[PDB]
């Protein structure tokens, strides 16, 4: 609707509209789960490569801007399939870009000292951590009109930005199925050279491809130019 | 840019000159002039070559020609001059580019004819495809000299909405007062030096947003003339 | 036809610069661009427009200028016999760059006229009658 009554005659702070403001608050990124058996499990542990344009929400919002620097905090809300927490000891490993990524759930790559790991209890309160920036660039970018050497388009491998390797810890495995949500914020935002908007569907994480039948208006319709 | 009620001007550099009416209505990319990189231990210990020779001069490229049907036309930098001139030779035998560039998108037509033309700058400008899975060909993202011809003009062939690219370095050419437009483009990536074979650091787009038309009996296709002129131009070989 | 290569035929050796200027005639409500070359002696004639382009060149918007003049550096001669000429000289190559693009009401075929002339630093020596007549 449009209810014309109570009129805002105040101009509202501009701290809203900056960008630190727009890309705060730790949202959603991840959600892994440990059933117990069932499909992927025999295994004992999860191999989550950080990765932003997971959401489309938090996608669209990023490109925005072509290139964009900044930290990222992460926090771990893990705790039973039905909500409940038993007092299991969990391991969440980061793998830095370039290095051997845990291939069962006893690697060599658990013990490796280079691997940061940070040990809780279920129990405990959430993890918490902060992740700098890893590119090898000045900053990561959301498009690369080139080839980093085709099907290896658009691909820049300077946004790796690592790996997170999540297990119970023990050498048998766990009785109980872990369901475990993974938060992100990012810390010290900057962004550059501003773009278009998304207006068409997504159809891939790694490209621009959009289903070119079935292209949507960026507007809605009327019937005449003179009907409002 | 440059329209009517504008004193003509005779441009040289080097060995080139073109015929175009000075019109201070230029377009500076993002605010910032074409500058000659800042320092990095890279270059620091094999110095970056800026040949002024041949390289910093005009280059025109083929005309297009702008009928009642066209979608609109897009070029790749520095793609556009790799296959060009001794900026040709020069980004091929150097390992890392960098550079500028002082781009002039021209128009000839009659005062009976009616039309307008967005010309814009979009940094990094990845292309997508209808779709199933399948990256863009080779020849569609690195179009060359010749240029390519968009698909679907009104998401840019790449699902953003043409009708937003106006927040990117452009300028207008409105048959009815202005014939052409003039941008100045500064290097921008997240590094000094890239490869010039390998990253298109940019994309330059002319899209006609109000069609070609006229009385039949006038010339049925409007040319359009693109000039480039690389600025502050730098090779580096690391040898 | 020029008054300037009729007396060239009065003396033996030559040398200096010259300028061609190009004169568009057709409708004031013509336009387009042409493209003009001076390829160097001793140089391969351009084969398309492109190559032309990376040589020494003018583009001639005669939408702008109804006139433009074109300067060739340096041209010599030594005139021998054995009749052969020791011509140091280039050539002169005018493209469309752009098509003539005309209203309705307009003719749609108009003439450019060429007119040339010695500069300066221009000179001849040793003087010999003419076989411009007979």
């Amino acid at each position: 609707n449009l209810i014309e009554t109570r009129c805002v005659l105040n101009h509202h702070s501009t701290q809203e509209t900056a960008i630190g403001n727009f890309f705060s608050r730790a949202g959603l990124v991840s959600i892994i789960t440990m059933p117990t058996t069932g499909t992927q499990n025999t295994d004992g542990y999860v191999n989550w490569d950080i990765d932003l344009m997971g959401y489309a929400q938090l996608r669209r919002k990023c490109e925005l801007f072509t290139y964009m620097r900044f930290d990222a905090e992460f926090t771990f809300v893990v705790a039973k399939p039905n909500g409940e927490l038993v007092p299991q000891l969990l391991q969440y490993m980061y793998v830095p870009p370039g290095a051997p990524k845990p291939t069962s759930r006893d690697s060599f790559a658990w013990q490796t000292a280079t691997n940061p790991s940070v040990f809780v209890k279920m129990t405990d309160p959430p993890a918490q951590v902060s992740v700098p920036f890893m590119s090898p660039a000045s900053a990561y970018q959301w498009f690369y009109d080139g080839y980093p050497t085709d099907l290896d388009y658009g691909q820049c491998p300077n946004n790796m930005m690592g790996t997170f390797s999540i297990r119970t810890v023990g050498i048998e495995k766990s009785p109980h199925s872990i369901t475990l949500r993974v938060y992100m914020r990012i810390k010290h935002v900057r962004a550059w050279i501003p773009r278009p908007l998304r207006n068409q569907p997504y159809l891939f994480k790694t490209n621009p491809n959009y289903k070119g039948n079935d292209i949507k208006c960026t507007s809605t319709s009327r019937d005449k130019i003179t009907t409002l | 840019a440059c329209g009517y009620s504008d004193r003509v001007a005779q441009l040289t550099i080097g060995n080139s000159t073109i015929t175009t009416q000075e019109a201070a209505n230029i377009v500076i990319a993002y605010g910032e002039w074409p500058e000659y990189c800042p320092d990095t231990d890279a270059t620091a210990v094999d110095k970056p070559t800026r040949p002024d020779v041949s390289v910093n001069r005009f280059f025109t490229l083929d005309t297009k020609s702008w009928a009642k049907d066209s979608k609109g036309w897009y070029w790749k930098f520095p793609d556009v001059l790799t296959e060009v001139g001794v900026f040709g030779q020069n980004a091929q035998f150097h390992y890392l580019y960098r550079s500028g560039f002082c781009v002039h998108v021209q128009c000839n037509a009659s005062k009976f004819h009616q039309g307008a033309l967005l010309v814009a700058v979009l940094p990094e400008y990845v292309l997508g495809t209808i779709a199933e899975n399948s990256h863009p060909p080779y020849a569609t993202t690195q179009p060359g000299q010749v240029g390519a011809v968009l698909t679907h003009p009104y998401v840019l062939d790449a699902g953003i909405p043409l009708s937003q690219l106006t927040v990117c370095p452009h300028q207008w050419i409105n048959l009815r007062t202005n014939n052409c437009a003039t941008i100045i483009v500064p290097y921008m990536n997240t590094v000094p030096f890239d490869s010039a074979l390998n990253h298109c650091n940019f994309g330059l787009l002319v899209i006609p947003v109000v069609p070609l038309d006229f009385n039949t009996g006038a010339t049925s296709e409007i040319p359009i003339t693109v000039t480039i002129a690389p600025m502050c131009a730098e090779f580096a070989g690391l040898r | 036809s020029t008054i300037l290569g009729q007396l060239c035929r009065y003396y033996t050796q030559w040398s200096g610069s010259l300028e061609v200027t190009f004169m568009f005639a057709g409708s004031f409500m013509a336009t387009g661009k042409m493209l003009i070359a001076y390829t160097p002696p001793g140089g391969n004639v351009p084969a398309d427009r492109i190559t032309a382009m990376l040589g020494t060149h003018v583009i001639w918007d005669f939408g702008l200028q109804s006139s433009v003049t074109l300067v060739v550096p340096w041209i010599s001669n030594t005139h021998y016999r054995a009749y052969f000429d020791y011509y140091t000289t280039g050539i002169i190559t005018i493209w469309y760059q752009t098509n003539y693009v005309v209203p309705i009401g307009a003719p749609t075929t108009a003439y450019i006229v060429a007119l040339a002339a010695a500069q300066d630093n221009f000179t001849m020596k040793l003087c010999k009658d003419t076989e411009d007549i007979e």
